[PDB]
């Protein structure tokens, strides 16, 4: 039944940005209204995407979803009916020449700027000594420009970190840590690293077991002529999907 | 079943 609400959606650094909406207001409609309650131009909101996320005890955010056209996001979360589950405003693009774009607005800077400072607290992205020395004065120096432009060049910006889950590439039952982004995964095993490269994937599936359990499965190119499936189980399967398909419509638009 | 990766080998 149609009913105004008021929706708290999260930013990266964990300020609540609270929005006035219908309960039958799908997910670009509430986009819309954050990007209005923020000040965010029109032509930015399509850089931008509104994920499902469940907050863990410690204040990090363990992704769970990306919010699809035909969503209710007011019953997408209420329905889950528990208080740890989070609406996230989130940049949606992997390539991070469209920064650039972002970063000619100040509302967008800001929002970027926001989510990489957390990426980095979060330990998402690698630096040295010396960088985080730098990234640290700019922090109190706020120059921001040249603080993204700093994190553009630090190991994984830009990349998702996922909880960490297990694979049964190499072995069975290996621990791992994935990360998606620059049109792969990329797999640390907690050390060995592994890159899988999303066009050496011929597909993926996301399956569940039965007598929970959820798997992201893919049929990777190892070799020449040699396919071998190689399986995930983590309860952000479905995120790590969305990823893979993501990356591969970023490429799609790319390539066009 | 799996859905089928559209770049797949380039």
């Amino acid at each position: 039944p149609t009913e105004e609400v008021s929706l708290e959606v999260l930013l990266s650094n964990g300020q609540k940005v609270l929005v006035n909406v219908l309960t039958s207001d799908q997910t670009e409609d509430v986009l819309e209204a954050v990007a209005a309650k923020l000040d965010l131009p029109d032509d930015l909101i399509g850089y931008f995407s509104l994920f499902l996320v469940r907050e863990k005890e410690d204040g990090a955010f363990s992704f769970v979803r990306k919010l699809q056209e035909f969503e209710l996001p007011y019953v997408s979360v209420t329905s889950l009916r528990s208080q740890e589950y989070k609406i996230v405003l989130r940049k949606s693009y992997w390539d991070s020449a469209y920064d650039d774009d972002v970063m000619e607005n100040r509302v967008g800077l800001n929002l970027l700027y926001a989510q990489t400072v957390s990426d980095i607290e979060r330990g998402w992205i690698l630096v040295t000594k010396e960088q985080h020395r730098q990234l640290k004065s700019l922090q109190e120096k706020v120059s921001k420009k040249e603080f993204l432009r700093l994190a553009q060049t630090l190991r994984h910006y830009g990349y998702l970190r996922f909880d960490a889950c297990v694979a049964d590439f190499p072995e069975k039952d290996c621990p791992v840590v994935v990360s998606a982004g620059n049109s792969e995964l990329s797999l640390q095993l907690r050390l060995r690293e592994g890159s899988f490269r999303v066009t050496r994937m011929r597909c993926w599936r996301v399956t569940s077991s039965v007598p929970v359990r959820l798997e992201l499965a893919f049929e990777y190119l190892m070799s020449k002529d040699r396919l071998q499936w190689v399986t995930i189980t983590s309860p952000q399967a479905i995120m790590m999907s969305i990823c893979l398909q993501s990356m591969v419509d970023e490429l799609m638009v790319k390539k066009s | 079943t799996c859905i089928y990766n559209p770049l797949f080998g380039s």
